[PDB]
Order: structure tokens, then C-alpha cells, then sequence
């Protein structure tokens, strides 16, 4: 089973960079070098995220897309800047303007067909394709406009596979681009009709974890991308190793969403410790069962306690007992059982791998869907319609082919997407 | 003929892994005859477990079947298109095994409901076997859904659609659940790490009490075909409950002044029978036993007497006696990595009760709650289903529970 | 300005080829009592019940004549053709019907444009302009039927700040006569008879969209009325399970669109659910009926039911659908 990876945007570029720099270390891959796992267990399923060419090189089957050559030139000169086949770099020399419509109408359309050529080269390059990994951000037409333009051509091209969306939704109180939030509405207008799975990521929860719970003072972005890389690495290839009870992307797709409105997801990585001090003899699923289900250790900007739960998708890994999996899950089904909505009896999905990570003895990964994302996209809707009105620095978008009706239909689509969760909270 | 068997589902494949380890130890099967069964799964990884280290060298590998497509844990997708590409090769391999055997006995089927993958493939597999080899023995064991210890989100819908194919394609059926096996591993095994690798040993222990050294070299046989019309009252394919009693440790449980009658009476104690079908109101219609080890049959026709004279575990009114006594000479066998007892006599049991409809209510109301809001329907529409099959499955369970209402306790 | 739902029921008379196989009847239409005897026990009431002796002018005077006043008073108007394939949906709409030669045998479409110009010249004080638009919906996509071809990936939907459904990429013709209307609908049907000029692979399984629209302006009160001619797909359901590999997506289209529309009308079924979220966003034909379903609009439901016993359970499913939605 085979999956490829998409990188759009500078933030998506950094996310993908640290992701490959983690996941190649899990299989034991020297950058120029080869497999070096001391067991054969790291080798048995490497056809997922790699392709053999010469017994030494193992090329990551990935996509390199930006509207600026300097960011990917910084990537290719960095730590693992030799592991990519450089033809996979795809970029125009044009402006990386922050308009969604710049990346979706004109200055993305200059670069769509090359990306389509690369994904048609790499889809049927090898055996049966499984899914697609979209890492991008909403804070740039690189990720917002050209990202949704890519996957909107993909789902008309490939109606079969799974569209993993890794989005960076701008946090409301820490909004580091003042001219941003139109791009969020335009992005989410054409996410909800194309993908199936979106693990929305919010930066302020990462600052909350690494800066409050972890006592590491400096919030260097390498640590943030390191945490997001650990989060996504506790999803896919963890379920593509030997496991006691293993799943795939499609099982979580059938488990989590009620409806085919595809009902966005909240990721979470369980073991978070201060660097050396937090050795504490509290190491089990149980401590991790409690660590996943708090207001922190949740990458949503919204508070996940404030609202119901739809589906707990827990991913466990390490040598462990299933009775003290299901017993802890019954405790979660009984304590918070008020906002754990009752008419779906099992709200839990269990994913068990055999292997630990490289250094840690046991770890877990949480994937969530609550009604609390209503009180994140309502806040984004409020920040949209607040400074939609005065229009005085809105006329950047009009001359790029964007019309007046598109914004309002995007508003209504995102707003009744909020309204269905306004319904199902009760 | 050793009931050439099938296995499907990661539960089914691993439970056959431990069961098959018990098989290849209990006869002194060296790693140098032939494995007399097949392993089929829609994921290659669970099969490549055994195809990597232990028992890869044992097996001729040219006869196990994998599917390179998706896992597809939903009854619609598992029954339909994504499992269509595998069924024919499986049929040709099992007909090769039907040709190489001579005077076979039947089919023991190991799968589960917990996920659509080992359910719909299982369903049309049993359907095609009823077309091909319907004048044979069809025994099926599936792992029953949990009432509240459940794992899959989509846990009901698979089993609800699976209640049709278990009706008109097998006759005897076993549905043992995880929950009270965890209760066994806490209470009577006396460990606090229950992993599936021991539950698989327990089901392998109960099937090794059914079949293997009984049929293979030895002379005191008790027939499978003398079960399938000695365990149903009436030929609606009812659902007996099997229970392996001496689950005590060979480490701490040195109650070594032990006889047959203790575990014999412990075959009828409520909180030990691996399902939530205690005789609170369920009554007994047939309680065929199998003993292995040492038998003074005075213990048999004294334990039967002292159960008969309780008037608390009341039998069926119309069924006068329903017993059949299996006596085998050979003891069970303990795997060195295992945990079982190594006791010179041992008793498994099996019996059909009334209160299976209680677990059916536990599954049925659970189905109807999420059915009421039209919960997950778009996946099953996306692999070609309809509302009418849900309606037929609902009324199928209704007909089954009415049948258990009349022909059971009511006279 | 918000009105409840009006319902019209019409039986067609029996066609010969559905009788030549030796079929019989299963209905007993009670026009005064307002229901029918389906088989023996099924007695399903409605608003307007007509037997198998009805013309297009009878349904026109019964329902469209109250619709025309509201359309000439600034209210939205929508009629839609539901029923079995062969039960007479194309006859019920009768977009500029021709082959059915007799004057009582063409449908509402020439009749509304025949009665428009009697009041257009009388309403010459207010600004009155009438423009038309004829479209097709199939495979969860669109088709400009006033065009020989335009890519459905290039045509998308919109929505305005007032809160109504807006279209783009659609040809508009300010009409001044019935000749232009029936010419463009001759061409519309002549360029999509089997389905957008292509080999009929159940072209009646698609949806087709037509819309008449009148504006109102003098001190300049902008209240624009629409007179929709919606023409739906068939009421039947195809099991289809293995037909051509994985290409049962046509069944996915109609089954998803009508389960979505069924959840919409069943959300109007229980009055507890009519304060809930109405899932228009599952299908395009549901989004085009968003402002059409209630609000300031005007709604007449017509489900072409079958007379014979050969269509017994399918007409039962149709009557169940109308009893859940017929309102
Ligand atoms: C022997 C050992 O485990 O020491 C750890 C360690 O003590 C802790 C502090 C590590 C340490 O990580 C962090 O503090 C951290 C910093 C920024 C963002 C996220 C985490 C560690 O950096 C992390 C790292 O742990 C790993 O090696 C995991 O396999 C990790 N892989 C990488 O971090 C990695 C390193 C080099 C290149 C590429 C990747 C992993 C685990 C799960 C999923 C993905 C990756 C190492 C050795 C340690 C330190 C350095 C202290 C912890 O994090 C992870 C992901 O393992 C935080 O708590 C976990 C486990 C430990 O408590
Ligand atoms: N007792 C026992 N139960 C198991 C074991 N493995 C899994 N189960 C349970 O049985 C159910 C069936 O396992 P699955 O892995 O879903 O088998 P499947 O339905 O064919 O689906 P796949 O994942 O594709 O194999 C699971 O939901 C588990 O809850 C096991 O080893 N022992
Ligand atoms: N956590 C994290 N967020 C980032 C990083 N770089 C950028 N972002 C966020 O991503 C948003 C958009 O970045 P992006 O669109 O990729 O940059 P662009 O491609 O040049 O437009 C910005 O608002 C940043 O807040 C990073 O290294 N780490
Ligand atoms: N009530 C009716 N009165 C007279 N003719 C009818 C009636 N209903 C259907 N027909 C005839 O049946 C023919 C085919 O019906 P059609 O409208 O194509 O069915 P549908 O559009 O529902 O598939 C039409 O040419 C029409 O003349
Ligand atoms: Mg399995
Ligand atoms: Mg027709």
C-alpha cells in the first residue's frame, strides 16, 4: 500500500522537512545513506513512504511546491537536503502573495499542470495507491489557494483514495498576520467538499504545551514542527508495522465521521515531559489515557471539554495489555459520560502497534472530533465578518478574478457547517 | 479427516496462530506432515506475521492467501467489491484440500464480527460453501460483540448484517466474548496482564478439547454430526455456549487434591462461562460434555445426578433429558510459554441456553439507537447497500428472539 | 410573506404497452374524499387529488393560477416534476410540448407564457423584465442547455448577501414572446433529448432546471420574483450492485441526492426537526431548492403516480415519499 506526501507553503515546508527528518530516523535512514536498522523490523514495510533505486538511496516519494525558490533552497541546503530527487522541486519564480485567489486563479494556474504531471508520474509509478498527505497552511495562497486547487483537481482526478489534510488554522488571540482571515474562509469553503480527513492544527496549543507544560523556555519552531511530526508519525506508519490490532486511514474514516460532511479532526500526541527532569515512574497507557483527555495536550485552539465528543480515535504503541486498554476506555466512557454523547454507545476506537519509538518505551497518539470546533470556526467567522464590512483594504482581491458572491457563499457554507454542530451539541 | 479449517480476520488469524501452535505441540508435530488448513486475510501484514519467523519454515507457503487491497472494516465493503478479487483463489485452494482429503468430516470456521473485513468475506464464503459442500458439517465460531467492553465504533452494524449468514449456512455456532475471559484471567488465572496472546490460547484449548487427539490416532470418538442434531432442539440453527473449566494456574493454584466433580460443577457456575448468559432466567435444553484425562463414569452419573437434583438450574419443561457424554483418554497439553494447568483430568463443556436473546437485546437496542439517527449509512450506500437489508436484519433478529421465546422456557 | 406547502396529486391514464403483458389496476381514486385505495388497506390523504382523466389545463387552473398571482406580486414560485420514469413527469411539466399535438396535451410551459403577456402590458408602471435559463444536472455536475458545451468544472454556484441562491455562467435571454421560449426549449430539448447530446444512458435519470424570473422596480423597491420550472429525476431506485466494476456512481448520485432530500423533507416531517439543521449542502439539487422550500417562495408538489398494479410497490414508495413530503 502506497501513499505520497504534499508540501505547500513555508509552514508546510517546515512541517514536511521535520517530518521526513523524524520518520527516516525511525526506519534508520542515514541522509545520503541506507537502511541501518539493527532489526529487520524497520525494513519490512518500507514500500509505503519510500522507493528503492540502488540499495543505498531510498527516495521519499514526496512533492515540493512553493511560490518562492528561497524557502526550498533553504530546505535543500539543510540537514537532509540531499535525500530528495531534485526534479521533485516544483516552483515558479513569481510572487508568493498572501492572496488565496492569487494561488487559486492565476499564479497557481501557472504551476498546476506541472504538479499534476508529478502526481500522475508518482501515483502509477508503483503498486496500489492508498492515500494522500496534504500538509499546508491557511496563511498563504501557496497552502490555501494552490493547496485547495491541487486537491480539488485531485478528487476529480482520483475519486478513490484518502485525503489527509494537515492544516494550520490561525489562532484567534495570537493572529500573527493582520491581513489574514479572508484566506481561512476561502480555504475552508473548498476543503469541505473535496477531502475526507482534516487534522486541524493550531499554533497556540503548541506554544501552550511546549511553553507551559514543558519548561523549555525558547519556543523555537523546530520544536513545534518536531511535535507535529511526532503527531503525524503516530498515525500512519505506526499502523503499517506489525501490530496487535492495527487499522488504516480508511478505518478511521469510517469510524470517526457520522456523515459524509467529513467533520474535521483534532490531533494529539500523548507523552509530553520536561527534557530530563520529568522521569517520574508514571509510565503506562493509564497515565497516557489521562494525559490525552485533558484541556491541554489538545492541538485545537478551542477547549475540547466545552462540548460533546463524537469519536475517540486512540493510537497505542508498545508492548501492552488490551484489558487495561478497554478498562481505561470504560473509565473514560463513565466519568465524562455527560459530554460524551450517549446515543453513539462506543465513542472509542483503538489502534495498537507492537513497536515502541526509537528512545521512548511506550507512547500514544490521540485523534479527536468534538463539537468544540464550532467554537473555533464561529470565532473565525466572527473575525471574518467583523472586518469584512469596511472594505478599505479589501480591494486587493477584486482585480484577481475574485467576485463579490464568492465570499458570501463561502460565509454561508462555513456558517451552516458551524450550525450543524450547533445542532449536535445537544 | 481432521475438519480442514478456514481462518479469516486478524482475530481469526492470530487465534489460529496460537491454536495451531497448540495443535503442532499436542501431537509432537515436529517442524519437519502438511498444515491441513488455509489462512486468508484482506491485509498481508497479519498473514506475514506467520510468514516471517516461526512456522514459516514449517509451512509450504504456496497455499496461503492474502489480499493486497485495503483492510475495509465495514460489512458492505468487506462483502462487496474489495473482497470480490480474493474469493475465487480461496475457493480453488479449499477445493484442492477437499480433493486431497478422503472422507472429510466438516468445516470449523474461525472469524469475528468486530469489523466488516472478517464478516462479509466470511458471509459469502459460507454462502458459496452452502452451494458447493452444503451436505457437510459447518461449525462456526465468531467472536461476539461486547455489550460495553466494545472496541470498534462500527461494532453493531457488521454483526447485525451478519445475523443472516450465520442462520442459513451453518448449524452449530459458537459465540464466545472477550469480557468474561478477562474475568477469568483476573480471577482464576491470577495474572494482571491479559493480552490477546493468552485469550487465543484459551480458545485453542477449548478447540483442542473438541477435536484433535480425539480423531487422530486413538479410538474413542464422539462425532461432529452427532452434535449438529444432538445440540439443536429443532433445526433452526441455534447457538450453544462452550466453556473450558479448569483454567487455574499451574503456578499458584496447587489445589492438588482435585477431582472431576469440582470443575464439573464449575461448568455450571454462572460467572465463568465466557459470555453474559448466566442462568438468571435462561434454562438448559442440552448440555453435551467432553471429558479428557481420567474418567470413572460414576463421577459422570453422579455429577449428572447432583445437577439434576438442584431445582435452581431448572431445565426445559418439554425436554426430558438432553445429555451426551464425551470421554477421552488423553490429557490436555501445556505450551511452555503458556499458563494452563497440567492436570491429569480436565473438562470442557458446551450447552445451549435460553438467554442468548439477552445478548441479542444488548446488541439489538445498541443497533437501533444509532440506526434511529441514520448514523453511518453513507459508507454502506457507498458500497452498494440499502435500507431494506437493515430491515430484514432487524426482523431476522426479531424472528430469532421470538423463536427463543417460544421453544425455550415456554411449554 | 411565508406560506405553507400545497400538494397536487394526479394519476395518469394507462398506457397500452403496460397493459399488453396482462396487467391490472390497484387504485381507487376518491376525489372528494381526497385519498386512494392502494390495494386494499392503504388509504393516503392529500390536498388536491385528481383521477386519471386530468389534462394539463386542469392542473394549471387548480395550482398554477394561484402561483401566477404570487409570481406577479414579488414572490418566488417553484413547481417540480416528481414521479416514476414513464409515469408522466415530462408530460406534467410539458416544456413546450409538441409531439403530444393536441392543445390540451401540452403542459404548463406554453400556458404560463401565454398568460404572462396579458398582465405584462397592464403592469407597465413597474419595470417588468422576463428572462429565462435552461440547465441540466447529471453526475453531480451541471450542463448549460442554452449552450452546445461549457465545462461543469467551470460553472459553480454562488449565494448573495441577502441570502438567496445565485448562479453564474448561465445564458440569459430577455424574452418578448412565446416563440422565443418554445424555440429555445425546442433547441434545449433538441440539444439534450437523451442528455446533453449524448447516447441515452438513462438520460431521464438526470435533473433539468428551468427558471422564469420577473423583477419589480418603479421608488425602487427591489423585490425580484422567480417562476421556477424544476424537472427532477425518476422516483424509482436501482439496486445496480454489480453492473460495470465500480462505476455505480450514478446510483450513488441519485441515492445520495434523494436520501439527502428525504432527510430534508423528513426534517419537515417531525415538527421537532424543522428547527434543526436542514442539510441542503449534501446535493446540488437540494441547494437549488433551498429558498424554494418555504420562506417567501410558493410551493406546489406534484408526484405523478401510476395507475396499474404492475407498479404497485413502486407507487407505494412514491405515496410514502409524498406522504412524508407531500405537505
Ligand atoms: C532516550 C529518549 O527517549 O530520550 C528522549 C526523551 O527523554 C523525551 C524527553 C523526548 C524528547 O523530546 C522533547 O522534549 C520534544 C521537544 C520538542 C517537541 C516535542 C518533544 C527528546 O527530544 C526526543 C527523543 O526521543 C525519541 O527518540 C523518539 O523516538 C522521537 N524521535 C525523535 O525525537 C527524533 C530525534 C532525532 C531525529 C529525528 C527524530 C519520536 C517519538 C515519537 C514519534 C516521533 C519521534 C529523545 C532521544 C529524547 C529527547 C532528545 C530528550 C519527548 O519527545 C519525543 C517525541 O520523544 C518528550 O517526551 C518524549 C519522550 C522523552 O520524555
Ligand atoms: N479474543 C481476541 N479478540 C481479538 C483478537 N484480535 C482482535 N480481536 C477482536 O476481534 C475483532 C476482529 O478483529 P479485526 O482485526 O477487526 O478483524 P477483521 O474484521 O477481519 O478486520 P481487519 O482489521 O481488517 O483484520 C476486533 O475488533 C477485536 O476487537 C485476538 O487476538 N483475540
Ligand atoms: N508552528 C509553525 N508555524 C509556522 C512556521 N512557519 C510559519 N508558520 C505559520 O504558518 C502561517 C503561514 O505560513 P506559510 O503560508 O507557510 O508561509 P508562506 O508560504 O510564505 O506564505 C504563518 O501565519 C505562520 O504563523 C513554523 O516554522 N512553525
Ligand atoms: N396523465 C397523462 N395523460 C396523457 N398522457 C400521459 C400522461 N402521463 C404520461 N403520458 C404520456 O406518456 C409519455 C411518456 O411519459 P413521460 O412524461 O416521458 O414519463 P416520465 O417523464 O415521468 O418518465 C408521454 O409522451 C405522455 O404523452
Ligand atoms: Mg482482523
Ligand atoms: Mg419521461
Amino acid at each position: 500500500r502506497e501513499i505520497v506526501h504534499i508540501q505547500a507553503g513555508q509552514c508546510g515546508n517546515q512541517i514536511g522537512a521535520k517530518f521526513w527528518e523524524v520518520i527516516s530516523d525511525e526506519h534508520g535512514i542515514d541522509p545520503t545513506g541506507s537502511y541501518h536498522g539493527d532489526s529487520d523490523l524497520q525494513l519490512e514495510r518500507i514500500n509505503v513512504y519510500y522507493n528503492e533505486a540502488a540499495g543505498n538511496k531510498y527516495v521519499p516519494r514526496a512533492i515540493l511546491v512553493d511560490l518562492e525558490p528561497g524557502t526550498m533552497d533553504s530546505v535543500r541546503s539543510g540537514p537532509f537536503g540531499q535525500i530528495f530527487r531534485p526534479d521533485n522541486f516544483v516552483f515558479g519564480q513569481s510572487g508568493a502573495g498572501n492572496n488565496w485567489a492569487k494561488g487559486h486563479y492565476t499564479e497557481g494556474a501557472e504551476l498546476v499542470d506541472s504538479v499534476l504531471d508529478v502526481v500522475r508520474k508518482e501515483s502509477e509509478s508503483c503498486d496500489c495507491l492508498q492515500g494522500f498527505q496534504l500538509t499546508h497552511s491557511l496563511g498563504g495562497g501557496t497552502g490555501s489557494g494552490m493547496g485547495t486547487l491541487l486537491i480539488s483537481k485531485i478528487r476529480e482526478e482520483y475519486p478513490d483514495r484518502i485525503m489527509n489534510t494537515f492544516s494550520v488554522v490561525p489562532s484567534p488571540k495570537v493572529s500573527d498576520t493582520v491581513v489574514e482571515p479572508y484566506n481561512a474562509t476561502l480555504s475552508v469553503h473548498q476543503l469541505v467538499e473535496n477531502t475526507d480527513e482534516t487534522y486541524c492544527i493550531d499554533n497556540e496549543a503548541l506554544y501552550d504545551i511546549c511553553f507551559r507544560t514543558l519548561k523549555l523556555t525558547t519556543p523555537t519552531y523546530g520544536d513545534l514542527n518536531h511535535l507535529v511530526s511526532a503527531t503525524m508519525s503516530g498515525v500512519t506508519t505506526c499502523l503499517r508495522f506489525p501490530g496487535q490490532l492495527n487499522a488504516d486511514l480508511r478505518k478511521l474514516a469510517v469510524n470517526m465521521v457520522p456523515f459524509p460532511r467529513l467533520h474535521f479532526f483534532m490531533p494529539g500526541f500523548a507523552p509530553l515531559t520536561s527534557r530530563g527532569s520529568q522521569q517520574y515512574r508514571a509510565l503506562t497507557v493509564p497515565e497516557l489515557t489521562q494525559q490525552m483527555f485533558d484541556a491541554k495536550n489538545m492541538m485545537a485552539a478551542c477547549d475540547p471539554r466545552h462540548g460533546r465528543y463524537l469519536t475517540v480515535a486512540a493510537v497505542f504503541r508498545g508492548r501492552m495489555s488490551m484489558k487495561e486498554v478497554d478498562e481505561q476506555m470504560l473509565n473514560v466512557q463513565n466519568k465524562n459520560s455527560s459530554y460524551f454523547v450517549e446515543w453513539i454507545p462506543n465513542n472509542v476506537k483503538t489502534a495498537v502497534c507492537d513497536i515502541p519509538p526509537r528512545g521512548l518505551k511506550m507512547s500514544a497518539t490521540f485523534i479527536g472530533n468534538s463539537t468544540a470546533i464550532q467554537e473555533l470556526f464561529k470565532r473565525i467567522s466572527e473575525q471574518f465578518t467583523a472586518m469584512f464590512r469596511r472594505k478599505a483594504f479589501l480591494h486587493w482581491y477584486t482585480g484577481e478574478g475574485m467576485d463579490e458572491m464568492e465570499f458570501t457563499e463561502a460565509e454561508s457554507n462555513m456558517n451552516d457547517l458551524v450550525s450543524e454542530y450547533q445542532q449536535y451539541q445537544d | 479427516r481432521e475438519c480442514i479449517s478456514i481462518h479469516v480476520g486478524q482475530a481469526g488469524v492470530q487465534i489460529g496462530n496460537a491454536c495451531w501452535e497448540l495443535y503442532c505441540l499436542e501431537h509432537g508435530i515436529q517442524p519437519d506432515h502438511v498444515p491441513r488448513a488455509v489462512f486468508v486475510d484482506l491485509e498481508p501484514t497479519v498473514i506475514d506475521e506467520v510468514r516471517t519467523g516461526t512456522y514459516r519454515q514449517l509451512f509450504h507457503p504456496e497455499q496461503l492467501i492474502t489480499g493486497k487491497e485495503d483492510a475495509a472494516n465495514n460489512y458492505a465493503r468487506g462483502h462487496y467489491t474489495i473482497g470480490k478479487e480474493i474469493i475465487d483463489l480461496v475457493l480453488d485452494r479449499i477445493r484442492k484440500l477437499a480433493d486431497q482429503c478422503t472422507g472429510l468430516q466438516g468445516f470449523s470456521v474461525f472469524h469475528s464480527f468486530g469489523g466488516g473485513t472478517g464478516s462479509g468475506f466470511t458471509s459469502l464464503l459460507m454462502e458459496r460453501l452452502s452451494v458447493d459442500y452444503g451436505k457437510k458439517s459447518k461449525l462456526e465460531f465468531s467472536i461476539y460483540p461486547a455489550p460495553q467492553v466494545s472496541t470498534a465504533v462500527v461494532e453493531p452494524y457488521n454483526s447485525i448484517l451478519t445475523t443472516h449468514t450465520t442462520l442459513e449456512h451453518s448449524d452449530c455456532a459458537f459465540m464466545v466474548d472477550n469480557e468474561a475471559i478477562y474475568d477469568i484471567c483476573r480471577r482464576n488465572l491470577d495474572i494482571e496482564r491479559p493480552t490477546y496472546t493468552n485469550l487465543n490460547r484459551l480458545i485453542g484449548q477449548i478447540v483442542s478439547s473438541i477435536t484433535a487427539s480425539l480423531r487422530f490416532d486413538g479410538a474413542l470418538n464422539v462425532d461432529l454430526t452427532e452434535f449438529q442434531t444432538n445440540l439443536v432442539p429443532y433445526p433452526r440453527a441455534h447457538f450453544p455456549l462452550a466453556t473450558y473449566a479448569p483454567v487455574i494456574s499451574a503456578e499458584k493454584a496447587y489445589h492438588e487434591q482435585l477431582s472431576v466433580a469440582e470443575i464439573t460443577n464449575a461448568c455450571f457456575e454462572p460467572a465463568n462461562q465466557m459470555v453474559k448468559c448466566d442462568p438468571r432466567h435462561g434454562k438448559y435444553m442440552a448440555c453435551c460434555l467432553l471429558y479428557r484425562g481420567d474418567v470413572v463414569p460414576k463421577d459422570v452419573n453422579a455429577a449428572i445426578a447432583t445437577i439434576k437434583t438442584k431445582r435452581t438450574i431448572q431445565f426445559v419443561d418439554w425436554c426430558p433429558t438432553g445429555f451426551k457424554v464425551g470421554i477421552n483418554y488423553e490429557p490436555p497439553t501445556v505450551v511452555p510459554g503458556g499458563d494452563l494447568a497440567k492436570v491429569q483430568r480436565a473438562v470442557c463443556m458446551l450447552s445451549n441456553t435460553t438467554a442468548i436473546a439477552e445478548a441479542w437485546a444488548r446488541l439489538d437496542h445498541k443497533f437501533d439507537l444509532m440506526y434511529a439517527k441514520r448514523a453511518f449509512v453513507h459508507w454502506y450506500v457507498g458500497e452498494g447497500m440499502e435500507e431494506g437489508e437493515f430491515s430484514e436484519a432487524r426482523e431476522d433478529m426479531a424472528a430469532l428472539e421470538k423463536d427463543y421465546e417460544e421453544v425455550g422456557v415456554d411449554s | 410573506e411565508e406560506a405553507p406547502v400545497r400538494v397536487a396529486l394526479r394519476v395518469r391514464p394507462l398506457l397500452p404497452k403496460e397493459l399488453l403483458h396482462g396487467h391490472q389496476s390497484c387504485l381507487q381514486v376518491e376525489p372528494g374524499l381526497g385519498r386512494v385505495t392502494l390495494g386494499r388497506d392503504r388509504h393516503f390523504g392529500f390536498h388536491v387529488v385528481l383521477a386519471e382523466d386530468a389534462g394539463q389545463e386542469a392542473v394549471y387552473q387548480a395550482c398554477v393560477q394561484p402561483l401566477l398571482e404570487a409570481f406577479f406580486e414579488g414572490f418566488n414560485a417553484t413547481v417540480f416534476a416528481y414521479g416514476q420514469t414513464g409515469s408522466g413527469k415530462t408530460y406534467t411539466m410539458g416544456e413546450a410540448s409538441v409531439a403530444s399535438l393536441l392543445e390540451d396535451e401540452q403542459g404548463i410551459v406554453p400556458r404560463a407564457m401565454a398568460e404572462a403577456f396579458k398582465l405584462i402590458d397592464e403592469n407597465d408602471l413597474l419595470d417588468c423584465l422576463v428572462h429565462v435559463s435552461y440547465l441540466e444536472v447529471y453526475k453531480e455536475e451541471f450542463r448549460d442547455l442554452l449552450e452546445v458545451g461549457t465545462a461543469s468544472r467551470d460553472i459553480q454556484l454562488r449565494e448573495d448577501e441577502r441570502g438567496n441562491v445565485v448562479l453564474c455562467g448561465v445564458k440569459e435571454v430577455d424574452v418578448e414572446g412565446l416563440d422565443e421560449v418554445l424555440s429555445l426549449l425546442e433547441m434545449g430539448n433538441a440539444a439534450r433529448h437523451t442528455g446533453a447530446t449524448h447516447l441515452n444512458h438513462l438520460s431521464s435519470r438526470s435533473h433539468t432546471v428551468f427558471t422564469v424570473t420577473l423583477e419589480q422596480r418603479g421608488p425602487g423597491q427591489l423585490l425580484v420574483s422567480k417562476f421556477h420550472f424544476v424537472d427532477l429525476a425518476g422516483s424509482e431506485r436501482v439496486l445496480k450492485t454489480g453492473s460495470t466494476g465500480e462505476r455505480l456512481k450514478e446510483s450513488i448520485q441519485i441515492n445520495s441526492s434523494l436520501l439527502a432530500l428525504g432527510n430534508v423533507i423528513s426534517a419537515l416531517g417531525d415538527p421537532q426537526r424543522r428547527g434543526s439543521h436542514i442539510p441542503y449542502r449534501d446535493s446540488k439539487i437540494t441547494r437549488i431548492l433551498k429558498d424554494s422550500l418555504g420562506g417567501n417562495a410558493k410551493t406546489v408538489m406534484i408526484a405523478c403516480v401510476s395507475p396499474s398494479s404492475s407498479d404497485f410497490d413502486e407507487t407505494l414508495n412514491t405515496l410514502n415519499y409524498a406522504s412524508r413530503a407531500q405537505n
